[PDB]
C-alpha cells in the first residue's frame, strides 16, 4: 500500500506518545518535511497549528483534514475574537484524541488523489488509526502515570541601569522606567495611604518579573484495556491531564478526560466494528491584551518595583485603590484572583462501521460517523468602579484618567452546540489477473455540519464581584448564531499493479454543496498518481528500495456558508473602542449587510503536480525522500475588500491562484548497528515558495487579512507571498540619510508605509538523533526555521516602557540621530541640510517608544529560531527482572519539550512560537503580549500487565 | 482641547503628525458610506412617500456635506453601484455642494402633503421642521459658495431670500436618544470615556477667550485644575514642551484644566445648533443687508440660544451687556469679529466638525502672528481667542489643519481617489 | 486595518 | 550572551549638566561676577557620529553659544583650535582645557556625578576675559536641580 | 467528592446583599398591590 | 405582540461503585457478602433568553425585538457518597436470609 504517488510519512504511536504531550501533534513540530507545525502558546490547553505545504486558503481554512477511522474528526477552534484586549485560545478540535490510544500516523501532503475524503483533503490529511485489540500476556492492561513541570524560557531582556520616572525625571507613580541612573538612595515610591508613604532604596530588581512566575505543574493517568479472539477485539481506554500553568494561581488551568471503546467482530462474511469516544475537558485562561491584562499589567513595572512583593494584599498599599502606578494598568495578583475566563467542553464522537465481503473479490462497507459538542464560556470582570473609584487616589484622585472608568464590571456566558454527520457507502472490487493486478472502489458520501449558540452578557454589575445574569440594574444583551451546510457526492478511485512494480492510480469524485449557488453546486474534480519501484527488478542489494513518483490531480471545494445573497443586519456602528447598536430608544432598525453577496461564484479548484523519489541502501541503513510539489489554489471563494463608497466593505468573489512550491527532504542513517548499541541521525529540509499570483484587480490587488488602524497591517497583495507587512518608517532624502524634526529632534514619517516583509519562514528543518543501548533510549529532536517577521507587542511595551535594554542606548544622553538631516521647504524648493537638534533627554521617552529610527517598523520582529524541540530518556526494564511480580513491561521515562530557543540577535523579547490570533492564517499577524513561552520537563512510568 | 499630559491616545492629532495611513477617517468613511449612504439608498428604492423621500434626502445630503469639508473631493454620482462600479471617481467638491442642492431642491418640489410614514428620531415626522433643517443646509452651503468667490453673486441673492422667508428650524437639529448604559450612548463619550481613558483638556485659545470675556460657560465641559483651582489650556502641540520647559512634575493632569466627560453619557449629537442658525443670519444681516438692528437680534438670539442649552439661562447679561457688546465695536468687521467667536464658543461640546469647517471659511478665530513657544514665554504678546499653531507640527508648510487625509480603505481599493496632498492644502472653498 | 489599540500612560 | 545597548561615538562626555559660571579677573578666580546661579547646558555627538567632534550647548542660558568642539574621547579631554563659528547668534568662541570626569562630582544630595569643566572665551566680550565653566551631570530628581 | 457545595450559586452572599439593595423593593411590592390588584376590586366597590 | 424564547439545559450525573464480593458454601449452608462503595455527583444548568414585541412580526429571533430581552440563568450541583453491606445466607435451597 505504499504504491503511493505523491509524500506522505508515517509514524507509530511509540514516537507519537513517548513525548507525553497532552496532545497528539505537537511532538512531531519540527520533525516531518512539508508540516508545519506549531502551538499558539504555552498557557494550557491552547490550540495547535498545522499547516501543509504553506497557506492555501486566504481565509482562514488551512488545517489538514483529521480522518480518525477514517471518519471525518471535528477540528474547530475556540479562541478569542478579539485578541488585542481579551485574547484567550481554549483549544482544537485534534486535541481530544488520546496520544495513547493512536496506533499509526500517517500524514497525506499531496492534493492529487482526494476523491476519498472530499474537498477538506486538499490542505492535507492526518489519517489516523487507533489500536486494537491483540492476544499478548497477560491480561491486556496498559498503564501510563506521568508527572511533568514547566517553568519560563525566554522573558524580554531588560535594562538595570535607570529606574521609576518619565522624561529623564524621577516620579512615584509611573509604570515605566523612564527615570534616573541608579544610586542606591532612600526614595519615595507608590500611594501615600493614611499620611504614609513607602520608602526603598532606589536600586535595580534584575529578577523582579522572574522571580513572579511560578513552576507549572501537570499529572496524568492513562489506563487501557484490550483483548482479542481470532474473530473479535476490544479496546477501552481512560486517559486523564491535569495542569496549572506557571502564572501564578490556579488561573493556567486545563484538565483533560477522555474515554473511548471500540470492538470489532467478524461473523462469516461480515465485520460489524464500532468506536464511540467521549471527551471532556475544562480551561481557564490568564487573558492577555492591552488593558486591565495580566501580562500587560506585568510588563509595565518599574525595573526596581518588586514584583512578588505586591502579592499580599492586606498590605494597602497594594489594595487596588493605591497600588502604586494608576497608568491603565493593575496589581497582577488581583487580575488574577479576580477575573474570569473559563471554558467546559463534553464531546461524544464514534464511527459505526460494517463490511460485508461477497463473491470472492467483492467489499461492501458502510461507515457511519457522528460528532457532537458542547461547550460554555464564562467570563467576569469586577466593577472595580464602585468598589474603588470614590476616596482613594487610583481612584478620585485621578478622575477620568482612572483605572476604574468605566470598569463597571461584566459577566457573559455562551453555551456552543457542534454536530457533524458523516456517511460513506462503498464497494470494493479486487482481483489479480496474470501478473497484474486491479483495485477499483466507488463510493457515495454524505456530509452534513452544523454549528449554533447562543449568548448573553451583563454590564455594571450591581453586587461587584458576584458573576451572575442576575446582578445589573441595566439591559442585558443576547445572542444567538446557526450555521448549517450539506454535502453529497460521488467517487471512484481505479488502482492498476503490475508485478509489485508499476503502481497507477486514478480518481475521480464529484460533489454537490449547499453553500455554492443554486445554478452551480456541482463541481468535479479527478486525479492520475502513478508509482515505480524499480529497484525491484533493477545482482546487488546495496540498493535496498529505490521508488519514484509521479502525480497530477486536482480537489474541488465549494464555500463558507450563507455567502450568495444580501442580508440586512440588525443596524450597529463600528466607532474607535465601542459601538452604538440598535433599538433606540425602542426602535429597532436594519441596515444592510455590509458584504455584498454574490449568485455568480464557481467552485473553487486546487490544481498540483508532484514528483518525488524515494532511496534505501545497506539495509536500510541509508534512506532519503524527496518531493517537488507545484500546487496553485484557484478560484478560492474569498470576502475580497471594497471602497466603502460603492456600498459595501467586501465583495464574495472567486479569487485567482494562490501557489506553494517547494522542495521536501528527509534523509536518515543509522552510521552505527551493533547487537548491543545503535546510532542513527535524521534531517529534513522544506524551501516553500508563497505567491498570490492575482486578487481580482477591479478591486485593487490587495486585501486585508489582519492590521491595527493606522498601525502595522498584514496583508495579501497581487504579486507576492501571502502575508506581507506594511509598517511606518521613518523617511529619507534622495541619499539614505534620515529626515528629523528641526526642533523635537525625532524622526519624521515617511508618506506611505513601507513593505516590511512577510510571514514566511524562507526555509526550515530539523535535525534529529536517536541511541539505543541495551533498552536505553535517548532521543533528541531540534527545529529550525529561519526567515519571516512577526509583529510582537511584547516589544512594542518593553520599548514604551523604557525596560528594553536597546532603550538604554546612548546612556540615555541627549543625541543627535547618527547621519539625520532636515527637510527645508520653502513653497517648492524642498532641500536638506545637517541636523543640529538633539534629542533632549526629556524626550529620549519618545524616540524608543515610538520605535527609535525604525519607527513603527521596529516591532516587526525577525520571526527566525533554532529550538531544542524535545529529548526523551527512556529505560525499558529487562524482562528477568520481571519474574515473579505481575508485570509483563515496565519502562520509565524522562523528557523535556521546549527546552531552550536561539534567536537573532535583533530578537531579544519572544520566543517566535507565539500568537494571538488564532492558529491559523491570522495568527501569523504577531503576538499581542501573549504569555512567555515555557520550558517543560518531566517523568514517565510505563507499566504493562 | 488638547492631550491630557499624562496619557498619549492623540499626540498625533494635537501636533498634525498623522498621515494618509494613521487612518484617522476610516471608521467614519465607512460608517458613512458602507451604512448611512446604502441604507439611505435603499430606502429611496423601497418607499414612494415624498416626505419619506424628502428627509431621506436631506439626510444624504448631509452626510456628503461632511465628506466634502474633510476631503474636498468625495466620490458621489458614482458611488453606491456596488459591483457595477467598486472603483467610483472622486467628483470635485463643488460639483457634489451644487449636486446635493439639486437634490433637496428637487425632493422639496415633490411633497404632496401627505405625512410622514417612518421612524423619524429627529423631528418625530414634523414635516414643517424638515424644511427648516433643509434651508439652514442651504444657509450653511449658500455661504460657503460666497466665500469660495464662486457665482458668489446669485448664491448671495439666495442667502438673502432664505433668510428674510425665517423658514428655519426652531430648537435644535439634534440625535436625542442615548441612554447611558451600552453600545447606547453619545459616540464621543463612548469612546473617549468609557472605551479610553480621559485624554481630552482645555486649550489655551478657548479657556483664555472665555476667561477674558467673564463667560460663565467655561464651567461647562471644562474643570478647574486641580493643583490650583483654575482655568488653564494648553497650548495646541505643546504637551512635550511643557514637560520639557516646566518639568515632569509640574505639568501632569494637576496643572491643567481637564475636559468634563461627566455631561457627555447622554448628551445629544447636534447636526445644526440653533445658535448656529441665528449666527449665519445675524452674519447675513450684517454683511449683505444692510440691518444693524436685525443683525444685533439674531447675534443676540445665537448667545441666549446657547446660554440656554448649557443651564445659563439667564446670564447671557455677561457677555452681551459687558463690554464684548454690539455696542463696544465700532467697526462692522469688529462686529463680525464678534459672531464668528460667539459662534465658536457656542460650537464647543455640541458640533465640532461645523466649528472647524466654519473656521475654515470666516478664519476667524485669526491665526496668532506669535508662536506656541513665543505665547508661553510672555503670554502678554497674545489676544485671547486666536488659534496658535501646533508647537511641534507635522506640517511642512506650518500653519492651522486645512483638511483631512484620503481614507486607506478607499486609497488602497479604488485607483481613482485623489493623491494623497498634505493636511495644509485647503478644500475647495477655502481660499484665504 | 481594523482593531483600535491605546497609548499607555506616563 | 549579553546585549550592549549601545550609543554614539561620544555617548560618554556627551549629556546634560548643572553649571556655573566663574572668571579670572586680575589673574584670581571670582566665583559667579554676573550673579547668574546654576544654569543648564548639553553637551552631545553631532550628525557625523565622530570620534572627533561633538557639540557644546549653552541652551542661552548664558552667553548663548553652541559650536562644534574637538573631542579627545580616550582622554575625555574637549578644546577648540582657536576660535571657532558661534552657530547660535554670529559670534567666535574659544575652548580650551575641557575635560569630562567620570563619578568625579557630587550631586546637592552627596552622590557622585560625572564632572564637566572647561575654559571659554568670547570675541565680543569687550572685557576679553576666560571665564570657567564648571558643573556636573543632571541626576533626574528634583532635589538636584536649581 | 466535596460536599460543602450547598450554598445557592443562583443568588448573592448574604453578606453583599446591603440596605440599598434591598430598599426599593419596599415601594414596588407595596405599588404592584395597591395599584394593581387592590386598586382594581376597590374601583368596582367605589363604583368607577 | 409577539414573542421568542430559547432555552439551553445541560444535566450531567456522574455514578461510581467500588465493591467487593465473597462467596463460600460451608456444609448445606451458602454464604454471600458484599461490601462496597457508592460516590454519585448531579448537576443541572440551563441558560434562557426570551424577547417580546417581534419588530418583523413573523420572524422568530433574538434580534428581532425593539425592547429589553429578558435573560435567565439557573444551576444546581448535588454530591453523594455511601458505604454499604449485604449479607445473603441460605440453607440446602430452603432457608433464605438477607441483611
Ligand atoms: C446500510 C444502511 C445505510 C444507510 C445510509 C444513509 C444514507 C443517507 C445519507 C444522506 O443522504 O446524507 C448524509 C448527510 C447527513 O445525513 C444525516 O444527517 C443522517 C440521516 C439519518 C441516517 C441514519 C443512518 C442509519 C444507519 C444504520
Ligand atoms: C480502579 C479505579 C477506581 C476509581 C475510584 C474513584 C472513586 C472516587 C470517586 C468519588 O470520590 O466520588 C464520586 C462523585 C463523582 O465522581 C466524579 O466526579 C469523578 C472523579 C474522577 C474519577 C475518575 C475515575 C477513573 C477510573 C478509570
Ligand atoms: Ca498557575
Ligand atoms: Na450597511
Amino acid at each position: 500500500e505504499k504504491a503511493l504517488g505523491y509524500a506522505a510519512t508515517s509514524v507509530g504511536g511509540e514516537k507519537i506518545a513517548e513525548s507525553r504531550t497532552s496532545d497528539v501533534m505537537s511532538s512531531l513540530a519540527g520533525k516531518i518535511a512539508g508540516v508545519q507545525i506549531s502551538s499558539t502558546s504555552s498557557d494550557p490547553g491552547a490550540s495547535n497549528s498545522v499547516i501543509i505545504r504553506g497557506v492555501s486558503s486566504l481565509s482562514g481554512t488551512n488545517q489538514p483534514l483529521y480522518v480518525v477511522d477514517g471518519v471525518p474528526l471535528n477540528n474547530s477552534t475556540v479562541y478569542s475574537t478579539d485578541g488585542l484586549n481579551s485574547g484567550y485560545d481554549f483549544g482544537n478540535g485534534a486535541n481530544a484524541i488520546n496520544p495513547d490510544d493512536v496506533a499509526n500516523m500517517t500524514i497525506l501532503k499531496g492534493a492529487a488523489a482526494t476523491a476519498l475524503y472530499g474537498s477538506r483533503a486538499a490542505n492535507g490529511v492526518v489519517m489516523i488509526t487507533t489500536k486494537s485489540g491483540r492476544k499478548e500476556k497477560g491480561v491486556g492492561i496498559e498503564y501510563n502515570g506521568g508527572v511533568q513541570w514547566s517553568t519560563v524560557l525566554r522573558l524580554p531582556e531588560f535594562q538595570n541601569e535607570f529606574g521609576m520616572g518619565w522624561n529623564g525625571n524621577h516620579t512615584e507613580l509611573e509604570n515605566g522606567s523612564w527615570g534616573p541612573r541608579f544610586d542606591g538612595s532612600m526614595q519615595l515610591w507608590g500611594n501615600v495611604y493614611n499620611n504614609s508613604q513607602k520608602l526603598k532604596p532606589y536600586v535595580a530588581m534584575p529578577d523582579n518579573i522572574k522571580d513572579f512566575f511560578d513552576a507549572g505543574f501537570r499529572y496524568s493517568n492513562s489506563l487501557s484495556f484490550n483483548g482479542a479472539t481470532d474473530k473479535s477485539d476490544y479496546y477501552v481506554s481512560f486517559s486523564q491531564i491535569s495542569d496549572d500553568g506557571m502564572i501564578p494561581t490556579d488561573a493556567d488551568s486545563y484538565d483533560k478526560y477522555t474515554f473511548s471503546a471500540r470492538g470489532s467482530h467478524k461473523a462469516g462474511a461480515l465485520t460489524f466494528s464500532s468506536s464511540l469516544n467521549y471527551a471532556y475537558q475544562k480551561n481557564n485562561f490568564a487573558t492577555t491584551g492591552q488593558g486591565l491584562s495580566m501580562l500587560n499589567s506585568l510588563y509595565q513595572t518599574p525595573r526596581d518595583i518588586s514584583i512578588i512583593g505586591l502579592e499580599d494584599q492586606n498590605d494597602p498599599f497594594n489594595t487596588p485603590g493605591y497600588y502604586y502606578t494608576p497608568y491603565g494598568v493593575m496589581n497582577p495578583y488581583y487580575i488574577l484572583n479576580n477575573y474570569l475566563n473559563e471554558y467546559e467542553s463534553e464531546r461524544f464522537y464514534g464511527k459505526f462501521q460494517l463490511d460485508y465481503e461477497f463473491l470472492k473479490y467483492f467489499k461492501f462497507t458502510y461507515r457511519m460517523g457522528l460528532d457532537t459538542t458542547t461547550g460554555q464560556s464564562d467570563k467576569g470582570k469586577p466593577n472595580l468602579y464602585a468598589l474603588y473609584y470614590e476616596g482613594t487616589p487610583n481612584g478620585e484622585g485621578q478622575g477620568s484618567s482612572s483605572p476604574f472608568s468605566g470598569e463597571t464590571g461584566q459577566y457573559s456566558e455562551q453555551i456552543t452546540r457542534r454536530r457533524e454527520i458523516n456517511q460513506d457507502i462503498m464497494v470494493n472490487f479486487n482481483m489479480p489477473v496474470n501478473d497484474f493486478n486491479i483495485n477499483a472502489l466507488v463510493g457515495f458520501n454524505g456530509n452534513e455540519r452544523k454549528v449554533s449558540y447562543q449568548y448573553s452578557e451583563v454590564n455594571d454589575l450591581t453586587i461587584p464581584t458576584w458573576f451572575n445574569l442576575k446582578n445589573s440594574g441595566k439591559t442585558p444583551i443576547v445572542e444567538q448564531h446557526m450555521e448549517l451546510r450539506r454535502l453529497m457526492g460521488v467517487f471512484g478511485q481505479f488502482e492498476g499493479s503490475w508485478k509489485n512494480m508499476l503502481y497507477l492510480t486514478v480518481t475521480a469524485r464529484n460533489d454537490w454543496s449547499s453553500t455554492l449557488p443554486k445554478e452551480n453546486r456541482s463541481f468535479f474534480y479527478p486525479g492520475i498518481t502513478g508509482s515505480f519501484i524499480f529497484s525491484e527488478l533493477l545482482l546487488q542489494d546495496v540498493i535496498t528500495f529505490g521508488k519514484i513518483r509521479a502525480s497530477w490531480g486536482k480537489t474541488g471545494n465549494d464555500a463558507d456558508v450563507y455567502m450568495v445573497n444580501p442580508v440586512y443586519a440588525q443596524s450597529s456602528n463600528r466607532i474607535p473602542f465601542g459601538s452604538l447598536t440598535f433599538p433606540l430608544g425602542g426602535v429597532n432598525a436594519y441596515s444592510a449587510g455590509n458584504v455584498l453577496g454574490s449568485n455568480t461564484l464557481s467552485p473553487e479548484m486546487t490544481t498540483e503536480s508532484e514528483v518525488g523519489l524515494n532511496m534505501a541502501f545497506f539495509k536500510n541503513r541509508l534512506s532519503f525522500d524527496v518531493s517537488y510539489y507545484n500546487r496553485n489554489t484557484d478560484k478560492q471563494i474569498f470576502s475580497l475588500a471594497m471602497d466603502p463608497a460603492s456600498g459595501y466593505t467586501a465583495q464574495n468573489m472567486n479569487l485567482g491562484k494562490i501557489r506553494n512550491r517547494g522542495i521536501e527532504l528527509l534523509i536518515s542513517g543509522t552510521p552505527i548497528r551493533t547487537k548491543d548499541f545503535s546510532w542513527e541521525l535524521t534531517w529534513n529540509f522544506t524551501k516553500n515558495w508563497s505567491k498570490v499570483i492575482s486578487l481580482p484587480e477591479e478591486l485593487g490587488g490587495i486585501t486585508t487579512i489582519y492590521g491595527l488602524n493606522g498601525g502595522t497591517s498584514m496583508y495579501a497583495i497581487t504579486g507576492m507571498p501571502v502575508g506581507v507587512f506594511k509598517a511606518q518608517v521613518a523617511e529619507r532624502d534622495p541619499q539614505g540619510r534620515i529626515v528629523v524634526n528641526s526642533s523635537t529632534g525625532l524622526p519624521v514619517e515617511a508618506s506611505e508605509f513601507g513593505i516590511c516583509g512577510d510571514m514566511n519562514n524562507k526555509y526550515q528543518m530539523g535535525v534529529s538523533t536517536n541511541l539505543k543501548y541495551k533498552g536505553i533510549s535517548l532521543g533528541i529532536d531540534f527545529d529550525i526555521r529561519q526567515g519571516g517577521v512577526m509583529y510582537s507587542r511584547t516589544k512594542d511595551i518593553n520599548y514604551f516602557t523604557g525596560n528594553a535594554i536597546q532603550t538604554a542606548y546612548n546612556d540615555r544622553n541627549p543625541l543627535i540621530v547618527p547621519n539625520s538631516v532636515n527637510k527645508i521647504v520653502n513653497g517648492e524648493n524642498v532641500t536638506y541640510v545637517e541636523n543640529t537638534t538633539p534629542i533632549t533627554s526629556s524626550n529620549i521617552y519618545k524616540y524608543w517608544g515610538d520605535g527609535g529610527s525604525d519607527m513603527g517598523s521596529c516591532f516587526l520582529v525577525d520571526k527566525s529560531y533554532v529550538k531544542l524541540r524535545s529529548v526523551v530518556l527512556g529505560w525499558d526494564l529487562p524482562k528477568r527482572w520481571l519474574a515473579k511480580t505481575p508485570f509483563q513491561a515496565v519502562k520509565v521515562s524522562a523528557y523535556g519539550n521546549n527546552l531552550f530557543v536561539w534567536t537573532p540577535s535583533s530578537n531579544t523579547f519572544i520566543d517566535p512560537e507565539m500568537t494571538s490570533f488564532g492558529n491559523d492564517l491570522e495568527g501569523n499577524y504577531g503576538e499581542y503580549t501573549a504569555n512567555p513561552s515555557s520550558r517543560r520537563f518531566g517523568f514517565n512510568l510505563m507499566v504493562k500487565f | 482641547y488638547e492631550q491630557k499630559p499624562e496619557s498619549n491616545q492623540y499626540n498625533t492629532l494635537c501636533e498634525y503628525t498623522f498621515t494618509e495611513s494613521s487612518q484617522q477617517m476610516d471608521y467614519s468613511y465607512r460608517i458613512l458610506f458602507a451604512g448611512a449612504l446604502e441604507d439611505a439608498k435603499q430606502v429611496l428604492e423601497k418607499t414612494t412617500n415624498p416626505a419619506d423621500r424628502f428627509a431621506t434626502t436631506i439626510l444624504r445630503a448631509y452626510a456628503f456635506q461632511i465628506m466634502v469639508d474633510n476631503t474636498s473631493d468625495s466620490p458621489y454620482s458614482e458611488a453606491l453601484q456596488g459591483n457595477a462600479n467598486a472603483t467610483p471617481k472622486w467628483d470635485t467638491g463643488e460639483t457634489v455642494y451644487k449636486g446635493i442642492l439639486g437634490e433637496i431642491d428637487a425632493a422639496e418640489a415633490a411633497l404632496d402633503g401627505s405625512g410622514m410614514d417612518v421612524p423619524d428620531l429627529i423631528f418625530n415626522k414634523n414635516i414643517a421642521q424638515w424644511k427648516g433643517f433643509a434651508n439652514a443646509l442651504r444657509l450653511r452651503m449658500y455661504l460657503r459658495f460666497i466665500d469660495a468667490n464662486i457665482d458668489a453673486a446669485s448664491y448671495t441673492e439666495k442667502v438673502k431670500t432664505l433668510v428674510q422667508n425665517n423658514e428655519f428650524f426652531t430648537g435644535d437639529v439634534k440625535l436625542d436618544c442615548f441612554l447611558d448604559e451600552t453600545d447606547k450612548r453619545n459616540p464621543w463619550y463612548n469612546t473617549n470615556a468609557v472605551g479610553l481613558t480621559g485624554n481630552h483638556c482645555a486649550a489655551y485659545p478657548l479657556v483664555s477667550y472665555l476667561s477674558s470675556t467673564g463667560d460663565p460657560r467655561i464651567a461647562y465641559g471644562i474643570s478647574k485644575t486641580d493643583a490650583d483651582g483654575k482655568y488653564v489650556g494648553q497650548l495646541p502641540g505643546g504637551k512635550t514642551h511643557m514637560q520639557s520647559i516646566l518639568g515632569t512634575d509640574n505639568w501632569k493632569n494637576k496643572n491643567v484644566s481637564a475636559i468634563d466627560y461627566s455631561i457627555g453619557a447622554t448628551k445629544p449629537v447636534y447636526f445644526f445648533t440653533q445658535a448656529e442658525l441665528q449666527f449665519l443670519i445675524a452674519e447675513v444681516y450684517a454683511r449683505f443687508h444692510n440691518d444693524d438692528a436685525n443683525a444685533k437680534s439674531a447675534y443676540e438670539a445665537g448667545v441666549t440660544a446657547d446660554f440656554a442649552v448649557r443651564g445659563f439661562a439667564g446670564q447671557e447679561n455677561t457677555i452681551l451687556e459687558g463690554a464684548c457688546a454690539w455696542s463696544a465695536a465700532s467697526t462692522q468687521a469688529d462686529k463680525l469679529n464678534l459672531i464668528y467667536m460667539q459662534k465658536w464658543v457656542s460650537l464647543f461640546y455640541m458640533d465640532h466638525m461645523e466649528a472647524w469647517s466654519e473656521i475654515r471659511r470666516t478664519d476667524c478665530p485669526k491665526l496668532s502672528s506669535y508662536s506656541a513657544a513665543q505665547i508661553q514665554a510672555s503670554e502678554s504678546v497674545y489676544t485671547p481667542g486666536e488659534l496658535v499653531a501646533p508647537w511641534t507640527n507635522g506640517l511642512e508648510a506650518g500653519g492651522l489643519m486645512k483638511r483631512m487625509t484620503y481614507p486607506l480603505s478607499a486609497r488602497q481599493q479604488n485607483v481613482n481617489t485623489p493623491a494623497g496632498v498634505p493636511g495644509s492644502t485647503p478644500v475647495w472653498w477655502d481660499i484665504k | 486595518g481594523g482593531g483600535g489599540g491605546g497609548g499607555g500612560g506616563g | 550572551n549579553d546585549t550592549e545597548p549601545g550609543g554614539t561615538a561620544v555617548e560618554k562626555m556627551a549629556g546634560d549638566w548643572w553649571v556655573t559660571v566663574n572668571a579670572f579677573i586680575d589673574g584670581k578666580e571670582v566665583e559667579d561676577p554676573f550673579g547668574a546661579g546654576h544654569l543648564q547646558m548639553s553637551t552631545y555627538n553631532t550628525a557625523s557620529n565622530s570620534e572627533t567632534e561633538m557639540w557644546l550647548d549653552d541652551l542661552g542660558n548664558f552667553w548663548e553659544y553652541k559650536l562644534k568642539v574637538n573631542v579627545n574621547y580616550a582622554a575625555r579631554t574637549f578644546s577648540t583650535t582657536g576660535f571657532v563659528d558661534n552657530v547660535t547668534y554670529e559670534s567666535k568662541v574659544k575652548i580650551t582645557d575641557g575635560k569630562v570626569l567620570e563619578k568625579a562630582a557630587t550631586t546637592p544630595s552627596g552622590m557622585p556625578a560625572d564632572s564637566i569643566v572647561y575654559m571659554v572665551q568670547f570675541d565680543d566680550d569687550e572685557d576679553g576675559l576666560t571665564y570657567k565653566v564648571s558643573g556636573f551631570r543632571r541626576t533626574g530628581f528634583p532635589a538636584d536641580d536649581f | 467528592c466535596d460536599l460543602n457545595i450547598n450554598d445557592d450559586p443562583n443568588y448573592p452572599m448574604n453578606d453583599q446583599v446591603t440596605a440599598d439593595l434591598i430598599f426599593p423593593s419596599i415601594s414596588a411590592s407595596i405599588a404592584s398591590a395597591v395599584g394593581g390588584e387592590i386598586y382594581n376590586y376597590a374601583g368596582f366597590f367605589a363604583q368607577y
